RNA sequence: GUCCCACCCAUACCCCGCCCUCAGGGUAGAAACGAUGCCCUGAGGAGUAGGCGGCCGUGGAGGUCAGUGACGAAGCCUAGG
RNA sequence: UUAACUGAACGUGGGCAUUCGAAUGUAUCGACACUAGUGGGCCAUUUUUGGUAAGCAGAACUGGCGAUGCGGGAUGAACCG
RNA sequence: CCGGGACCGAGGACCGCGCUCUGCAAGGAUGCUGGCGUAAUGGUCACCAGCGACCCGUCUUGAAACACGGACCAAGGAGUCA
């Protein structure tokens, strides 16, 4: 929700357009039943039949550096004590710092 | 780090030739469940012919200390790798939880033998129920009868931003 | 004086700079290198097929 | 409005269903293995050199 | 050093252990058509019609059929481009390729699936999907009590 | 960094005529307006061809027009964004309505004498603003002496650069087996 | 001309999602669990947890 | 030696302003426009060898500015703009 | 070509989709023309060959410096960012 | 849901999505007030101060080099034409 609401940009005709209105989402994804930002969030979160189209419509999110920083050495795996790899549910704290 | 004991139960992926495979349980001391599952797969690779790709995690649970307010003596049997071989050693700790005993064990091994986390295998952690089964003198002197001691030459707490003091501090409290 | 003998150090990057071009395939390949007897027969087979197709429009009605 | 209301109800019901499936397995004396994750978020953390 | 035609073919062109001598005749009994996809595998006992060692282990398309050989089109990567090479290979070095058997069985399976779905009124899935993450399920420990494992102490075995 | 293969890539097509012809500029303005305000792809194609260099606008002859006037195209208006030339080999010019960038004197005279009609591109824009009932024709782009020299190399049968033609000019050693090898 | 964060600007939030006002008013973020006396964890589960 | 917390700062990341480049659109029954202009939107910016584009400056020629000038041209000096 | 319309190749006519037959991306597809500089390289991980070894000599893959600033390694072409 | 602080105010009639709808915090700052109205702000130069800063051109894998040319200044000075 927070990623889509704060850093949500659609790829409209090759341009990065902020998602400030439901009209943009309906215009670019209405053929798939997605006509609102809540529809886009639902499709992404539930991995619906049009997840490919929704995710590709979303311009790649451009996050800031985490507010609390990284671990002391961030280029090891999360298991080793770094930040790389799969941290599973623990990416939510990283997203909250980075977003 | 700050650890927590996890019961990790895993399983080989069921096949047509072997439905209902055997369930394997381990006790893992890890900072989090990701590391707990990683260590489980590492030890299961060591012991059985199961990998993470050919298996699955049936369960992960936290084993809390049942009496964290009771002082206990713990014996830890461990296997560790030095710079020139592998050794087994048994050590003792005085803590209120298995997690605290394991953390003290890691710190003590790092301090005395330069053993990193990667090179230590915790074979067994046991709470010594009695007193006569305490084997180390540094735990015996703590379980001595009517134990009491003073705290000599104790430095008083002074704020590090109070640069100058008008009288010389005392070390008798 | 002596110098370096040979190297392939940068060749992969140079090749991939503008892509590895794979000549596009076509519906009708060239009959070059095909058996000349087959080519000689195929010429007349095509002749007859075209003639029959034209007669079909002109009244043969196959 | 109606679609968002339905989505909120759906999210809450899915959470409660996961919780109750795990609880009922624990009560019956089995282990409920939850479904593996279907979505990931991936963040590039290193730079573009080397 | 040398750059002869068969340099470095000591093992590739050799026949395997206990694979020498008589050549099975199904090789000669096979038939090939223009457009067929064949695998090239050099037989060391047949020195006639031998393709160069580059084409050993390559897959191509038959473009010409002759008395005892087929012409095969291969694509060879030289520098920054691909070159279309045409090689005349005797049948003993040519094997029909299973590189398209999955697709050739899928096309007819999809045809029957389409006609059956049209008859039955419900659409089916024609395209293959990648392996998906496993679904939720319950594992009973009844008569399957978990076995607790611990790391083993170190000891010498010599 | 953003790690892009391409940055600041410029369009590879012309956006305006390199010519300084004032009437061509007026024609380009007219067809810019037409291509912006109409749905017809014909207007856009004409506008793009108005930018093109002379080698990209090869001449179209009356015989080439007559070839395409057959098979149900007799009543269509022929549109050529190029010069329309005469052809001596065509003895009988069919009746035709042609709009072209320019006509040679003989081509215009023969079209008018055959009962046909000659138009400029602005006249074409006036009568057929959407290009309805039009036949758009292009001349032979590769029919050029320079193209015969392009891509010269072994086994490519292109034309070499020679000062003269004869037995003493590029015909021995590399062109016949009696002189070592052929190409 | 100015990207406004819906998580800070409630007007933008209502523009994008009219259900946000109803969510806040009905306190759907504070829905408590359904009633019922919870069954206790089985002794077999506890024994397995503390087995080793 | 190991573990933990807070903090410091790169031209990197995030938000905003501006410059340029590139790209995509609008603009005539013209109350119309250095249309080679204006308006809207998005992204991008290291660089030797080298390529291309646009501009500044100098001697001379044609046209033009009814151009400047002994009431001071050109040149030269200038901790004045 | 076969004993033969029986095959080979190329087709005519008819039909398919209630779904063009994995994923992801497409922040670029293809063709052509003319031409610059370069054709002494060096460094590093892994694999190495010669050599006792070398800041030695020679190779494979990839990344770098050359052509490159900036923060860090006090100091530095290549190390870390 | 409440505070405390910092930097910023691009655009310039209306138009649109909207809301808690006589209006609004909704497609980008306004309202009120004070001092001065001049070297006050601001610019330029000289100097001190904190931090930073090797001599250019060239050949070169590599130049600040214990590599070569250059004491200084004015004028001339090198891809032209057929
Ligand atoms: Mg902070
Ligand atoms: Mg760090
Ligand atoms: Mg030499
Ligand atoms: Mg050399
Ligand atoms: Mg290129
Ligand atoms: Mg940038
Ligand atoms: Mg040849
Ligand atoms: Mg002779
Ligand atoms: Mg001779
Ligand atoms: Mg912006
Ligand atoms: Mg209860
Ligand atoms: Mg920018
Ligand atoms: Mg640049
Ligand atoms: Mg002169
Ligand atoms: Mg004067
Ligand atoms: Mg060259
Ligand atoms: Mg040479
Ligand atoms: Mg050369
Ligand atoms: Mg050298
Ligand atoms: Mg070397
Ligand atoms: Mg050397
Ligand atoms: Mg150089
Ligand atoms: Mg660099
Ligand atoms: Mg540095
Ligand atoms: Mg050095
Ligand atoms: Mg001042
Ligand atoms: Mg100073
Ligand atoms: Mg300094
Ligand atoms: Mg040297
Ligand atoms: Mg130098
Ligand atoms: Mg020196
Ligand atoms: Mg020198
Ligand atoms: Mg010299
Ligand atoms: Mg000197
Ligand atoms: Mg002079
Ligand atoms: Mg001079």
């Amino acid at each position: 929700r927070e990623l889509i609401y704060k850093r949500g940009y659609g790829k409209v005709n090759g341009q990065r357009i902020p998602l400030t209105d439901n009209a943009i989402i309906e215009e670019n994804l209405g053929k798939y039943g997605i006509i609102c930002i809540e529809d886009l969030i639902h499709e992404i979160f539930t991995v619906g039949p049009n997840f490919k189209q929704a995710a590709n419509f979303l311009w790649p999110f451009k996050l800031s550096n985490p507010n609390g920083g990284f671990r002391p050495r961030k280029f090891k795996h999360f298991i080793e004590g770094g930040d790389l790899g799969n941290r599973e549910e623990h990416i939510n704290a990283l997203i909250r710092a980075m977003n | 780090g700050r650890l927590q004991e996890y019961q990790v139960i895993g399983r080989h992926l069921p096949t047509e030739a072997n439905p209902n495979p055997a369930l394997y349980r381990m006790r893992i001391f890890a900072p989090n469940e990701v590391v707990a599952k990683s260590r489980f797969w590492y030890f299961l690779r060591g012991l059985k012919k199961v990998k993470k790709a050919t298996g699955e995690i049936v369960s992960v649970n936290v084993i809390s200390e049942k009496h964290p307010l009771k002082v206990k003596n713990f014996g830890i049997w461990l296997r560790y790798d030095s710079r020139s071989g592998t050794h087994n050693m048994y050590k003792e700790y005085r803590e209120t939880s298995r997690v605290a005993a394991v953390e003290a064990m890691y710190a003590d091994m790092a301090a005395r033998h330069r053993a990193r986390f990667r090179s230590i295998h915790i074979l067994k952690v046991v709470e010594l129920e009695k007193t006569e089964d305490v084997k180390r003198p540094y735990i015996k002197q703590l379980v001595a009868k009517n134990l009491s001691f003073p705290l000599p030459h104790r430095v008083p707490k002074i704020s590090t931003k109070k640069i100058f003091s008008a009288k010389r501090p005392s070390t008798f409290s | 004086a002596k110098s370096k003998n040979s190297s392939q150090h940068n060749q992969s990057r140079k090749a991939h700079r503008n892509g590895i071009k794979k000549p596009k395939t076509q519906r009708y390949p060239s009959l070059k290198g095909t058996d000349p007897k087959f080519r000689r027969n195929h010429r007349h087979a095509l002749h007859g097929t075209a003639k029959a197709l034209k007669e079909f429009k002109e009244g043969k009605r196959e | 409005f109606k679609r968002a209301e339905k989505y909120v109800k759906e999210y809450r019901e899915q959470e409660r269903e996961k919780i109750r499936l795990a609880r009922i397995a624990k009560q019956q004396g089995s282990f409920h293995i939850p479904a593996e994750a279907k979505l990931v978020f991936v963040i590039r953390i290193k730079g573009i050199n080397k | 050093h040398a750059a002869g035609l068969r340099s470095g073919t000591r093992y590739a062109f050799s026949r395997g252990f206990r694979k020498h001598g008589q050549i099975p005749l199904s090789t000669y009994l096979r038939t090939y058509r223009v457009g067929d996809i064949v695998d090239i595998k050099v037989n060391g006992a047949v020195q006639k019609g031998m393709p160069h060692k580059f084409y050993h282990g390559k897959t191509g398309v038959v473009y010409n059929v002759t008395k005892s050989a087929v012409g095969v089109i291969v694509y060879k990567r030289v520098k920054h481009r691909y070159i279309e090479k045409r090689i005349n290979v005797r049948i003993e070095h040519v094997k029909p390729s299973r590189s398209r058997e999955d697709f050739l069985r899928r096309v007819k399976e999809n045809a029957e699936l389409k006609k059956k779905a049209k008859a039955e009124g419900v659409p089916v899935q024609l395209k293959r999907q990648p392996a998906m993450p496993r679904e939720a399920h319950t594992v009973s420990i009844a008569d399957n009590k978990p076995v607790t494992l611990a790391p083993v102490a170190y000891e010498t075995t010599i | 960094g953003i790690d892009l293969r391409w940055k600041h890539v410029r369009s590879s097509h012309r956006k305006a005529p390199k010519s300084d012809n004032v009437y061509l500029k007026l024609l380009v303005k007219l067809y810019r307006f037409l291509a912006r305000r109409t749905e017809a792809p014909f207007n856009k194609v004409v506008l793009r061809r108005l930018f093109m260099s002379r080698i990209n606008r090869p001449p179209v002859s009356l015989s080439r027009i007559a070839r395409n006037l057959k098979n149900g195209n007799e009543k269509k208006t022929v549109v050529v964004v190029a010069t329309v030339t005469d052809d001596n080999r065509l003895l009988q010019v069919p009746k035709m309505e042609v709009a072209a960038l320019r006509f040679t004197a003989k081509a215009r005279a023969r079209i008018e004498a055959a009962g046909g009609r000659t138009l400029t591109l602005d006249q074409l824009a006036l009568e057929k603003p959407t290009g309805a009932n039009t036949l758009l024709l292009r001349g032979p782009k590769n029919a050029r002496e320079a193209v015969k020299h392009f891509g010269f190399g072994p086994h490519k049968h292109k034309k070499p650069y020679v000062r003269s033609k004869g037995r003493k000019f590029e015909r021995a050693r590399g062109r016949r087996r009696s002189r070592g090898f052929k190409v | 001309v100015q990207k406004k964060n819906p998580l800070r600007n409630k007007q933008i939030m209502l523009r994008l999602n009219p259900y946000a006002s109803t969510f806040a008013k009905e306190k759907l973020g504070e829905v408590k669990a359904e009633e019922g006396k919870p069954p206790k964890v089985p002794a077999s589960f506890k024994e397995l947890l503390h087995e080793a």
